[PDB]
């Protein structure tokens, strides 16, 4: 009646298994779904918008919509090392590129 | 282990349930006592049945939990644990829907199935047992899926009966010759 | 002639509305009973074949 | 009585169902059914609603399986089950359905009488490939001067018609059976049209007008009219083509000629249109389909001339396209323009004009070369493609009301006769043999020599007069379909000695 | 079969029902929702799934409360057909509105059905003629035929359809079907005085017309219905007393746009424009039931009002495709003081494709075509330039031309008194002799107002003497 | 390859969502393949939607597909066999003939997907090219690492332009070509294929001086989109590692995008401006950056484009104007009149076109030319309104220049023995220039202006005004 | 809306509500949607020309796309003789000031 389609089947087997996130998914985010050039990642809630996130297949990304189940990052990197159920670790700078 | 998705409505709960329930040790026990505990939160006198739908917090509905598993604190550790995620996204009108769907992944791990044979009038009870031997004697029973033969009347079914259990169905309803009989007889 | 055409169509809906007729009364006796048993016992011979 | 043979035949079946998984129906309505169950579904098969009707499935989750239901709908409920039939869709092909009206199913919706199958065959029979192939080079024939000479069509190709609502749509199709009667009496079998004309859209009236033209004109005993009209179904519809496709498949593979004539291949992306949205599935460019174009490709390429190795047949393709107010730049007109070789435009002004049905000669390509009709008409037509290119330019400058060179006036006097002699009334034939002489007469200004308002009976007298007087000039150009210096000779000699009368 | 049930939503006018036994209505029945306003009546359209029906509601919507009974007809609502409906007007349902009490009838039928096929289809080219010059000249009108007419907005559009029920309803059929689809309340009341009038009505007796109306102001399900009640009473005259018939529309319009606005709601995604997906099959029933059979012969005559002066629109556009002839009126053409406001260059008909009705006719008419369009193409020259500025020839031309358009406005015999002419009829025989003359140029010297407002030739002679005073 | 199974839930169209088992899931670009009868379908991955789901868009006949049936995946994106037999053959998507020569033979295997050279690797050298074909010659010369963009109507002459094109330069050049047909008809497959196969572009040895790769329009969007792709790997293995210069064509690459815009609306996406697919620039830009100019070999695309009626100010060809180096229109109105080849000197242009890079006197010439033709045709509204009579006397000459010049435009082409019937001609590249500043100079100008009209050089025009004359 | 308002029969009292709806459109548009809704609901016209405006006459009424077919009978005989044909001779004056100018 009253869910979100962020209530995914490898995230909710863990949730019931009282198996709770424990910074692993709240810190850094791990991906639920990719689509469409669009991750989408369960986690990331210390972001700032735009902050810069590290993939596991070398990927970079930016954040453009953060949203409370998934947060959707938007590639910078191609999609074909990018595939479901990875580890995405926060660099925790938002983008800035060198001046002088 | 997941047995393969079963559902699209509210069945994610029930696949994850049922292999949590598979590393509890007892998926019989789980059903069993979520099965009392649903039926005692339906049949509520008062606001059990005045309200089912969500019209109360996350906050409000926490507490009402606290309640439901003093009245049966048997209930195993995971099941109660699926009264959290329930209260949390705040679903509760699907809260037997994923028990009855948490009962066909347990139903089939038993090695049970459930037959329905549309009737038109309550049948001969010898009707049922030379069917159930049929069925087992043939080769749609092997045995690991034991049949109740469940006789419904329904006025969907006028004559006849029709043959229901599985993926298989054998008609030999009346009212599809009826149909036809009054189609070709007009020309 | 139109009539004609016509009433070899009512003469077909005669027919047609005695189909109704009769499955009031199959349906009204124990023939009702008795029939449905000879699909029964059919019913154990299809089944018995798959 | 006519009652008791039907009991009889009703009494003697028996039901008994046996498949490979039910389903119970859980939505209905809105023309397009949605059961529940039905997980094992092969994509595209037939499954039997109760009810008495039959639909196909075009959609399968492991949800809600979209069964698009024909006819009837109205006695399609919930409640009900569906049993599959064990059948992907196939139509009866053969020698049966000549001179017989037949829906998408291939049941006759006229009674003419019964179908004889020599096969059965699928309403999806995959398009020939480069192997089978050979080139195109027979002549296709409208007895109409301007298709023939400017834009013209072979057999194993697609020219694209493209037009009007309903105007002279019906004619263009008639011209083109009127005067291949003649050849397919004739000696050569491999001369002999077995046309196939598809309906989708239409009304049942302007069909049984047609066929009643075509009775006494005494071409319905080889035409075949494939019908899905406004009243049968939205999946019918959209089904037609598809199978009015594989009967024209099964007369190229026989070493007989076909030409299947698709009207309107814009009201099949209107009946997919109501499919799509029904099934939620997202439209592309303008509201219809997203893979619409896919559905128009696979079926146009079913017009191949094959190899002696194959077939000596070949099947022909003529698209329609009728425009909802003229526009070509439409996703619908713009895929089809991609598919075929040729634009046979249809303007609105030149209809009423006088040439009908009216053939544009200002838009309109033909990428084929001029061997695709026969040698004499093409060198007599020589120069006919740059008269009436001319002729359009020197007239633009020309309208103003401003006055110009003499050289400029010869061109546009020379375009004026051409484009009279082009215009012919619709319903009328008039073989090749003798449309050689009138535009190497044209060409020739020997039409120009004489005023434009009797250039109808200078034609009509030209004509009667080569019957009587030379008769060999004729034979040798129905024969052999070509001309040399002895008979261009001869019918620039001919022409002059009775050049007006 | 007596079903009852409680009302689960009401959501708009796409009301649901929650069927609380396990017997269950088909598509296409009927129901009656019980309230103190008396019946509300709707149409089962979808099956949702355990027992719930989505009803179109064909009476309006207020007052209702979700938990209520519903009662199950057993099927499409029954309008009364018969010999005893003539001379009467009828509801969506079959209530007098005329309320000279309750309708006897013999027979009463359900309004769906299904269309007669292609088999039974048997379709004449047998003529009729109206005595109205522009008529004959550019697509004549047919017995067995399905004419069509796009009409203005509601400033000439029925003025043309009342000189035709004068001319067409007094010289063919035994009856007449009049079904005016979400009309205004205004041409309803002038019509059924006007027929009275006329004597076309005798409420005594058993009359030669019936009457469906339905307002424009009722909710959008019950119009499209009024369409379907209308169809039954041409259905009884078809086939059960097997006699010609006609019928008349004087909107069918509405039908289109009321198909539109339920279909969003129901679940069919609306397609572009704001028009529905289901478009071609709904209205096709309707063109196929419509037609002309091998018992009785139903000639309609058919008044679509084009909406914003486009006829590209879905709705215009797929009406074109049902009819055998078309005289399409521009809303323009009648603005300019020009009635009738068919445009000349744009009418059409399969009952005149070149010698169909009389070589000579069509020859005669073909001509008048090529004329009126070099017109048109210099119509453009004329103005951005002068005209004195052309050649002798082409200005000849385009005075015929003129003349030719000028004539062609015809007043009316009914609305005589509004155009402020005294009217006019023309006979078949008489336009091919007016319009001969014209092309040859014996009259191509009296002046361009004597065209104006005149029938037949002779009229013009006459006229120029009248201008000349 | 491994066993690796996923099983099928629901097929809506092209697009099949199958149920990958935990930890061997795909991965976006990867190749699944499921056994049939109507070969092996192969699933381009195309989205991961999670719960071990994976969707994806089919590229091959899905007609009576059972769902459940077992789905094995590959391990990477669709690979072809890729060597020097694929020289002289018809090739589809998957590698494999449609003309049956058997199974290709490898030497290397590679994905069709690939990544074009970054920017280090980039660089903008050039070869002036010479097609033997003087407006092509003057106005817009061709040049290595071509980017050429071919735009024209549908059946102007387009075919017969692109035939002649192979015919004269692949064979003579020491490079070899690879043809690719992307969603194109088997009318045309077997036509082009038979008719060179006469002039010896394809040889009957193995080895050719050309490919054919044809996927073709009655089969699935998705081999379609992928068709393209095929063609342009070929041409990257010859690139480097054989370490050679060839001349790319596909035809037409509008069908290319044609193909995008199915698949986009079907995956989910909305669409975007006058119904195109999102993706349409990130695309053409992977497309069009693998063909360039490396430290090795050297690719020349060749690119037929059709503008869908005549409209190229949609933005689908308009943005893909600027992405194709050397634009060329090849309009209708110029076919209608006679005038063979179909192109417009106005809208013919390349990345070299003017300095002594070209030479001096090439870009000299050719503005001279453009010029005399534009004030003919400002002056055509003046000559048919005005009159021609009332302007000067050096107006006049400048006229009966630019129709002098007009038609000398014209030639016939060596495929063009039934689109013309008058075998080709071969005008190289100074030739043209030296002929054209003639016309210019007055010196032919007793030349009539009917007597440039289907010749080739200056030579053969001063001769066939001697016929013409008797 | 507009069917809400009629004039009732000598039995209701002879009711009447005359309604002369209000409409604001931009360009002297008739090929747009909401203006044709209108005038196809309704009867005559009662157009306003801004030419017309400026040029004299407050408020100006633009009697070329004036039409009435719901008055033609309303006025009484006073009011129809001195006004005799006056409608159908700048009908006269409309076909004469095209080409005057």
């Amino acid at each position: 009646t009253k869910a979100q389609p962020t209530e995914v089947s490898s995230i909710l087997e863990e949730r019931i298994k009282g198996v709770s996130d424990e910074a692993n998914l709240n810190e850094t985010g791990r991906v639920l779904a990719v689509g469409d050039g669009i991750a989408r990642v369960f986690g990331l809630n210390n972001i700032q918008a735009e902050e810069l996130v590290e993939f596991s297949s070398g990927v970079k990304g930016m954040a453009l919509n953060l949203e409370p189940g998934q947060v959707g990052i938007v590639l910078f990197g191609s999609d074909r090392l990018v595939k479901e159920g990875e580890l995405v670790k926060r660099t925790g700078n938002i983008v800035d590129v060198p001046v002088g | 282990p997941p047995p393969v998705r079963l559902f699209g409505v509210e069945g994610t709960y029930a696949t994850a349930l049922y292999q949590a329930a598979a590393k509890n040790s007892s998926i019989d026990a789980a059903f069993q006592s979520l099965q009392k505990v649903e039926s005692t939160v339906k049949k509520n006198p008062k606001l059990g049945h005045l309200l089912l739908n969500p019209a109360l917090s996350l906050k409000d509905r926490n507490s009402v939990i606290d309640a439901i598993v003093e009245t049966h604190k048997n209930l195993d550790g995971y099941v109660v644990n699926l009264l959290k995620v329930l209260s949390e996204n705040n679903r509760l009108g699907c809260f037997e829907k994923i028990a009855s769907d948490f009962g066909v992944l347990n139903d089939a791990h038993n090695g049970l199935l459930k037959g329905t044979v549309t009737s038109a009038e309550p049948l001969d009870p010898k009707s049922f047992k030379r069917i159930e031997k049929a069925l087992s004697a043939s080769k749609l029973v092997g045995q690991g899926k034991s049949l109740k033969l469940e006789n419904v009347v329904k006025p969907e079914i006028k004559g006849g009966l029709i043959v229901e259990l599985g993926d298989k169905t054998v008609d030999l309803s009346i009212s599809t010759k009826i149909q036809k009989l009054n189609k070709v007889l007009e020309d | 002639v139109r009539y004609e055409a016509s009433l070899r169509q009512l003469e077909q809906r005669q027919l047609a509305k005695s189909v109704i007729s009769r499955v009031q009364s199959e349906l009204g006796n124990p023939k009702f009973q008795e029939k449905v048993l000879q699909q029964s016992i059919s019913e154990i011979e299809q089944l018995l074949s798959k | 009585e006519v009652s008791s043979i039907l009991e009889e035949r009703i009494k003697g079946v028996s039901d008994e169902a046996n498949l490979n998984e039910t389903g119970r129906v859980l939505a209905v309505g809105d023309g397009i059914a949605r059961v529940f169950g039905l997980n094992n579904i092969q994509a595209e098969e037939l499954v039997e609603f109760s009810s008495g009707v039959k639909g196909m499935a075009l959609n399968l989750e492991p949800g809600q399986v979209g069964i698009v239901l024909f006819g009837s709908d109205r006695l399609v409920k919930e409640g009900e089950l569906v049993k599959r039939t064990g059948n992907i869709v196939d139509v009866p092909v053969g020698p049966g359905l000549l001179g017989r009206v037949v829906d998408a199913l291939g049941n006759p919706i006229d009674g003419k009488g019964p179908i004889d199958a020599a096969g059965r065959s699928r309403a999806q029979v995959k398009a020939p490939g480069i192997l089978p192939r050979r080139s195109v080079h027979e002549p296709v024939q409208t007895g109409l001067k301007a298709v023939d000479a400017l834009v013209p069509i072979g057999r194993g190709q697609r020219e694209l018609i493209i037009g009007d609502r309903q105007t002279g749509k019906t004619a263009v199709a008639l011209d083109t059976i009127l005067n291949q009667k003649r050849w397919n009496n004739g000696s050569d079998e491999s001369k002999k049209l077995y046309c196939v004309y598809v309906a989708v859209g239409q009304k049942r009236s302007t069909v049984a007008q047609l066929v009643q033209t075509l009775e006494q004109h005494d071409a319905m005993k080889y035409s075949i009219i494939v019908a899905a009209t406004a009243s049968e179904a939205a999946p019918l519809q959209y089904l037609a083509p598809f199978t009015a496709a594989s009967i024209g498949e099964w007369f190229r593979d026989n070493g007989k000629h076909a030409l299947i004539v698709y009207d309107d291949l814009s009201k099949q992306a209107v009946a997919y249109r109501q499919l799509s949205l029904l099934l939620r599935r997202p439209p592309g460019r303008e509201a219809y389909p997203g893979d619409v174009f896919y559905l128009h490709s696979r079926l146009l390429e079913r017009a191949a001339k094959l190899s002696e190795k194959e077939g000596s047949g070949s099947l022909t393709a003529l698209p329609v396209i009728e425009t909802q107010g003229g526009d070509v730049s439409a996703y619908i007109p713009t895929n089809v323009i991609s598919i075929t070789d040729g634009q046979i435009f249809l303007e609105a002004e030149l209809f009423y004009k006088g040439i009908r049905p009216a053939i544009n000669v200002g838009l309109s390509v033909s990428r084929v070369g001029s061997a695709a009709q026969v040698k004499a008409l093409k060198q007599v037509a020589g120069s006919l493609k740059l008269f009436l290119a001319q002729y359009r330019e020197v007239a633009a400058f020309a309208q103003f009301g401003s006055d110009l060179d003499a050289s400029t006036k010869q061109t546009l006097v020379r375009g004026e006769r051409l484009t009279q002699l082009l215009k012919q009334n619709q319903y009328s034939p008039l073989a090749t043999e003798e449309q050689v002489p009138l535009i190497y007469a044209g060409v020739n200004g020997h039409l120009d020599g004489i005023e434009l308002s009797r250039i109808g009976e200078f034609e009509s007298s030209f004509l009667s007069y080569l019957k009587s007087n030379h008769n060999e000039l004729l034979t040798e150009i129905r024969e052999k379909g070509e001309l040399s210096k002895e008979l261009l000779a001869s019918l620039k000699s001919a022409t002059e000695s009775f050049v007006a009368t | 079969t007596p079903i009852t049930g409680k009302v689960t939503a009401v959501i708009g006018a796409i009301v649901d029902v929650h069927f609380e036994q396990s017997e269950l209505p088909a598509i296409l029945n009927a129901l009656e929702i019980k309230t103190p306003q008396g019946k509300l009546v709707l149409e089962v359209a979808q099956h949702l799934g355990e027992n719930t029906v989505r009803t179109i509601a064909m009476d309006g919507t207020e007052g209702l409360v979700r938990g209520e009974k519903v009662l199950d007809t057993g099927g499409p609502i029954s309008v009364p057909v018969g010999r005893e409906t003539l001379g009467r007007i009828i509801n969506v349902i079959g209530e007098p509105i005329d309320e000279r009490g309750p309708i006897k009838s013999k027979l009463r039928k359900p309004i769906h059905a299904d269309p007669p096929s292609f088999a039974e289809q048997s379709t004449s080219a047998e003529i009729l003629e109206t005595g109205i010059k522009v008529v004959d000249l550019l697509a004549p009108y047919a017995r067995g035929g399905k004419i069509g007419l796009f009409g203005g907005a509601g400033v000439g559009k029925t003025v043309f359809i009342q000189e035709l029920i004068n001319n067409i309803a007094k010289a063919h059929g035994g009856f007449s079907v009049f079904t005016g689809v979400g009309e205004r309340t205004r041409e309803g009341n002038d019509l059924y005085r006007e027929m009275k009038e006329t004597g076309v009505i005798n409420l005594e007796g058993e009359s030669k017309v019936a009457l469906v109306f339905g307002q424009m102001n009722e909710p959008p399900g019950a119009r499209a219905r009024v369409a379907l009640t209308g169809l039954t009473i041409a259905e009884y005259f078809r086939d059960e007393e097997g006699q010609d018939v006609l019928l008349f529309i004087d909107n069918i319009f509405r039908f289109t746009q009321a198909g539109s606005e339920v279909s969003a709601l129901l679940g069919r995604i609306p397609s572009a424009v704001g028009y529905q997906p289901t478009l071609a099959t709904d209205m096709g029933l309707l063109q196929e039931r419509i037609t002309t059979t091998k018992k009785g012969s139903v000639t309609s005559v058919q008044a679509v009002y084009v909406p914003a002066d486009d006829l590209t629109d879905p709705a215009p556009a797929t009406t074109f495709a049902h009819l055998d002839a078309t005289t399409v009126l521009s809303r323009g053409i009648s603005e300019l003081g020009i009635y009738p406001a068919v445009d000349p260059l744009d009418s059409k008909s399969r009952l005149l494709d070149a010698a169909v009705v009389g070589q000579e006719h069509y020859d005669v008419a073909s001509k008048v075509q090529e004329t009126l369009q070099t017109y048109k193409s210099l119509q453009d020259i004329i103005a951005i330039l002068g005209m004195d500025e052309l050649s002798e020839q082409d200005k000849l031309t385009v005075e015929r031309a003129r003349k030719i358009q000028r004539f062609l406005s015809q007043p009316f015999a009914v609305a005589e008194v509004f155009t402020g002419i005294p009217g006019k009829l023309v006979r078949l025989k008489d336009t091919v002799a007016s319009f001969k003359a014209v092309l040859e140029g014996k009259y191509d010297n009296i002046p361009e107002h004597a065209f104006y407002m005149v029938g037949g030739i002779e009229d013009v002679v006459a006229k120029a003497e009248k201008l000349a005073a």
